[PDB]
């Protein structure tokens, strides 16, 4: 009965702003405390700002005082956060929990918010197999140097999923991201199958399909 | 600012294993302590609260327990769906603050890892940098020291390190390593070579740029 | 109630925290506080909420009354006086500013009457009864007083067997408290004393 919705996450600028949405039903949220907690890409849960029930009083991490505003619509039975100067520490999802029990009971599923100030489509190079080799070969693609993330990577249109391991993105010292997909496949395969890596960058519109073909020697 | 210390940051168990997960307050924080699973993709779920007691639905194999500062998580014989991120977190004070998490990974066999070197293509080339990658491919356990010898010198500060989950199949690991280097300092070298050590097994694949 | 008045003044003196809360028959709560008077201070300026389980947040009515400072409590509604269940207390000043924040079990903040009816005869044997009105006297424990000697008795049992001297009169005193581990609270006041000339 009890259900948390989010909306509104995305990409936004610093200097843009975004406001997040948390649609409560089952319970009145004006009753309750109500909670904002994100995770960065990879990392724990940080709280970030509660709601009062009845008299709204508003409370912040160190981290947003300032740039974030919590507040609640009774009407619409929502709670809300408002996010202005935002920063690369920003980027997480952001979850919207009920207090209850001396805890978070229920949970939203999330909602994705992604600080860029660039976007960068990736460039897509060849990890090439040796033909002469054991029967295993590995091969794959370098995705270089994209912002923001993500990228997703698939092979041969996803057709080819055993033996496929793409690795999350690294960021590197020149800020934009980078990751590898590789695939291990059957030496004798090579000179008959053909392999293309499907990279995806949805925030540059970036799509990328390139063949791995064992290098002439 | 009260700090939750989780410890140990990871661990690896079997399937019938006791696991003891340990966090401590930096201040008193009263019993108002709770723990939380996680698993990739989705939200957090409470388990226990006060310190002590089991959320609905949540069964008796998990138990939590005070002692002062010092507040513990136990599961007492793990089964496969325990598999996952626990927290703890403190709410006694109105500034909320959760432990780093400990992460519940499977426990297996050691396994080698097949180690692949890859040069960098000579379309990158053309943009002034070379990336050279090693893969170790479906290993455990996860640690692992990877290092770049560029003509016998040892490489370091100009490599990264990816790692993935651990495989739904068989709880392997696998890991890429990138060395960066500047195409003008790629072409003056000839031998490359990483170095993958587990335990007391050294290997190490290599290739001279061209040939 | 002048009975209230007695225990709260009972559990004031000895605190040890700011906000007080005890129980008279697990089925009651009050919760307290004392400052130091300031001109513009009344309930008012003070915010009293609580939740019980996961349930909808509730405010409670502050009242207010001068002591030997200020006294500020709150009587909870009985229906959301339950046991073993977590109920989470806050203070807060009319900013917003968190006073106090408190969670406790009902259970475990017992403070009864006195015991009743001390009686003490040569074999010297000592009787009583429980505070009355008050239920599970099974799991009550007490504590008796000679004169200084303090005796620990185990719960449930009414009756404390006493070495002494000749020719002396004892005056001797009991007080109970509800027995871990399922209850706890806070010692009552002593019952009536009674003297024996040994
Ligand atoms: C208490 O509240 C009243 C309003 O009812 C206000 O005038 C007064 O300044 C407040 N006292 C303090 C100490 O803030
Ligand atoms: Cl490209
Ligand atoms: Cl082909
Ligand atoms: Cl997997
Ligand atoms: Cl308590
Ligand atoms: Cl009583
Ligand atoms: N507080
Ligand atoms: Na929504
Ligand atoms: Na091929
Ligand atoms: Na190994
Ligand atoms: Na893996």
């Amino acid at each position: 009965e009890v259900q948390l919705v989010e909306s509104g996450g995305g990409l936004v600028q610093p200097g843009g702003s975004l406001r997040l949405s948390c649609a409560a039903s089952g319970f009145n949220l004006r009753s309750y405390y109500m909670h904002w907690v994100r995770q960065a890409p990879g990392k724990g849960l940080e709280w970030v700002a509660s709601i009062s029930p009845y008299y709204s009083y508003t409370y912040y991490a160190d981290s947003v005082k300032g740039r974030f505003t919590i507040s609640a619509d009774t009407s619409k039975n929502t709670a809300y956060l408002q996010m202005n100067s935002l920063r690369a520490e920003d980027t997480a999802v952001y979850y919207c929990a009920r207090h209850g029990y001396g805890a978070m009971d229920y949970w939203g599923q999330g909602t994705l918010v992604t600080v860029f100030n660039q976007i960068k489509g990736p460039s897509v190079f060849p990890l090439a197999p040796s033909s002469k080799s054991g029967g295993t070969a590995a091969l794959g693609c370098l995705v270089k140097d994209y912002f923001p993330e993500p990228v997703t990577v698939s092979w041969n249109s996803g057709a080819l999923t055993s033996g496929v391991h793409t690795f999350p993105a690294v960021l590197q010292s020149s800020g934009l991201y980078s990751l590898s997909s590789v695939v291990t496949v059957p030496s004798s395969s090579l000179g008959t199958q053909t392999y293309i890596c499907n990279v995806n960058h949805k925030p540059s519109n970036t799509k990328v399909d390139k063949k791995v073909e064992p290098k002439s020697c | 600012d009260i700090q939750m210390t989780q410890s140990p940051s990871s661990l690896s168990a079997s399937v019938g294993d006791r696991v003891t997960i340990t966090c401590r307050a930096s201040q008193s924080v009263s019993s108002a302590v709770a723990w939380y699973q996680q698993k990739p993709g989705k939200a957090p779920k409470l388990l226990i609260y006060s310190a002590s007691s089991l959320y609905s639905g949540v069964p008796s194999r998990f138990s939590g327990s005070r002692s002062g500062t010092d507040f513990t998580l136990t599961i007492s014989s793990l089964q496969p769906e325990d598999f996952a991120t626990y927290y703890c977190q403190q709410s006694s004070y109105s500034l909320i603050t959760f432990g780093q998490g400990t992460k519940v990974e499977i426990k297996r066999t050691v396994a080698a890892p097949s180690v692949f070197i890859f040069p960098p293509s000579d379309e990158q080339l053309k943009s002034g940098t070379a990336s050279v990658v090693c893969l170790l491919n479906n290993f455990y356990p996860r640690e692992a020291k990877v290092s770049w010898y560029v003509d016998n010198a040892l490489q370091s500060g100009n490599s990264q390190e990816s790692v993935t989950e651990q495989d739904s199949k068989d709880s392997t690991y696998s890991l890429s390593s990138t060395l960066t280097l500047s195409k003008a300092d790629y072409e003056k070298h000839k031998v490359y070579a990483c170095e993958v050590t587990q335990g007391t097994t050294s290997v190490t694949k290599s290739f001279n740029r061209g040939e | 109630d002048p009975k209230f008045e007695s225990k709260a003044a009972l559990l004031a003196a000895r605190g040890p925290e700011e906000l007080l809360c005890f129980t008279e028959r697990l089925e009651d709560l009050v919760c307290f506080w004392e400052e130091a008077a300031s001109a513009g201070v009344g309930p008012g300026n003070y915010s009293f909420s609580y939740q019980l389980e996961d349930e909808p947040w509730k405010l409670c009515r502050l009242h207010q009354a001068p002591t030997a400072a200020v006294r500020f409590w709150c009587s909870l509604p009985t229906a959301d006086t339950s046991s073993f269940v977590p109920l989470e207390l806050r203070v807060t000043a009319a900013s917003g500013a968190p006073r106090y924040h408190r969670v406790i079990h009902i259970n475990e903040v017992v403070l009864l009457d006195a015991p009743v009816g001390l009686v003490a005869r040569l074999a010297v044997v000592l009787r009583w009864l429980p505070p009355p009105e008050t239920p599970m006297t099974s799991h009550i424990r007490y504590e008796v007083d000679v004169s200084v000697q303090r005796v620990e008795i185990l719960e449930g049992r009414t009756e404390c067997v006493l070495n002494l001297r000749g020719r002396t009169r004892y005056t001797f005193a009991v007080r109970a408290r509800m027995a871990e581990p399922s209850f706890g609270g806070f010692w009552s006041a002593w019952s009536e004393p009674v003297s024996l000339l040994t």
